[PDB]
C-alpha cells in the first residue's frame, strides 16, 4: 500500500 | 519575481549557493509520476516504466511539485531549488493515479544506475517489503547511486519501505517549528528530516502549489546530496550520506528525527 499518493504493493 | 520558500531557506541551501555551490553536474533522477514542462525547470531527459503512459510528462502533479524542491532554477520567476542547476531525469515510475508497481520502481533503479545518475529520488513508499525492491535498492547502490526515500505518511513508529532497507536513505518530514510533523513516520531506520509542511514548489500547468508529506521532505535531502556532490565529486553514495548525517543540526532522539535537520551550509563548508 501506501504513503498519501504512492503505493505499491499492499 | 522569484520566492525562495521557507524550506529551502530552511535547510539553508543559499548559503550553499553564496559559495557557488548550485548542483552543477550532477544528475538526479526523480522516480515519481513524471516532470511536467514547466518555466521553473529544466528536464534533463528521462524514460517510462508505466504502460499507457509513454512520455515523461506528470498526469499526477506530485513528480512535478518533488522536482521544483530538488531543482527550481535560480531566475526571476517561481520558486528556487536546493540544487537549482542539477541536472534532472524524470523517471516515470507510478501513473498519473499515483500508484505503480514494484516492477516498475525497480526497472527505474535499474535505468538510474545504468544510465550515471548520481542521486535518485523516491518520494514513494509503501508498508509491504518487497525481494524485488530490496534487490533492486541494492543494485542502484553497488553501481554508486544515494537512494533517498520518504519514511510515509501514517504517523507510526515503523518506516516505509523501501525507505526501511539498509542501502535506502530515508526521509522523515518537520514542520516551521522544527517538529515532526504528525504524520510523519520515525523508528528504526530513520536517518535525517527536512522540511514537508507547506512546501510551496512548481506544478502542472505552469503554476505553483503548496503540498505536505514526506514526499516534499525527500527532495530537500536529494538537492543537498547533489550540493555536496559538486563540492566533492569523488565522494561515494555513502560517504556523502554521512556526511549529510554528520553535520545535520540535532533535534533530539534520533528516533524521532534521525540525524536531525538536514543542513545544506554545514554540509558544504
Ligand atoms: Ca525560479
Ligand atoms: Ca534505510
Amino acid at each position: 500500500v501506501a504513503l498519501x499518493p504512492v503505493a505499491l504493493x499492499p | 519575481a522569484q520566492s525562495v520558500p521557507w524550506g529551502i531557506s530552511r535547510v539553508q541551501a543559499p548559503a550553499a549557493h553564496n559559495r557557488g555551490l548550485t548542483g552543477s553536474g550532477v544528475k538526479v533522477a526523480v522516480l515519481d509520476t513524471g516532470i511536467s514542462t514547466h518555466p521553473d525547470l529544466n528536464i534533463r531527459g528521462g524514460a517510462s516504466f508505466v504502460p499507457g503512459e509513454p512520455s515523461t510528462q506528470d498526469g499526477n502533479g506530485h513528480g512535478t511539485h518533488v522536482a521544483g524542491t530538488i531543482a527550481a532554477l535560480n531566475n526571476s520567476i517561481g520558486v528556487l531549488g536546493v540544487a537549482p542547476s542539477a541536472e534532472l531525469y524524470a523517471v516515470k515510475v507510478l501513473g498519473a493515479s499515483g500508484s505503480g508497481s514494484v516492477s516498475s520502481i525497480a526497472q527505474g533503479l535499474e535505468w538510474a544506475g545504468n544510465n550515471g545518475m548520481h542521486v535518485a529520488n523516491l518520494s514513494l513508499g509503501s508498508p509491504s517489503p518487497s525481494a524485488t525492491l530490496e534487490q533492486a535498492v541494492n543494485s542502484a547502490t553497488s553501481r554508486g547511486v544515494l537512494v533517498v526515500a520518504a519514511s510515509g505518511n501514517s504517523g507510526a513508529g515503523s518506516i516505509s519501505y523501501p525507505a526501511r532497507y539498509a542501502n535506502a536513505m530515508a526521509v522523515g518530514a518537520t514542520d516551521q517549528n522544527n517538529n515532526r510533523a504528525s504524520f510523519s513516520q520515525y523508528g528504526a531506520g530513520l536517518d535525517i528530516v527536512a522540511p514537508g509542511v507547506n512546501v510551496q514548489s512548481t506544478y502542472p500547468g505552469s503554476t505553483y502549489a503548496s503540498l505536505n508529506g514526506t514526499s516534499m521532505a525527500t527532495p530537500h535531502v536529494a538537492g543537498a546530496a547533489a550540493l555536496v556532490k559538486q563540492k566533492n565529486p569523488s565522494w561515494s553514495n555513502v560517504q556523502i550520506r554521512n556526511h549529510l548525517k554528520n553535520t545535520a543540526t540535532s533535534l533530539g532522539s534520533t528516533n524521532l528525527y534521525g540525524s536531525g535537520l538536514v543542513n545544506a551550509e554545514a554540509a558544504t563548508r
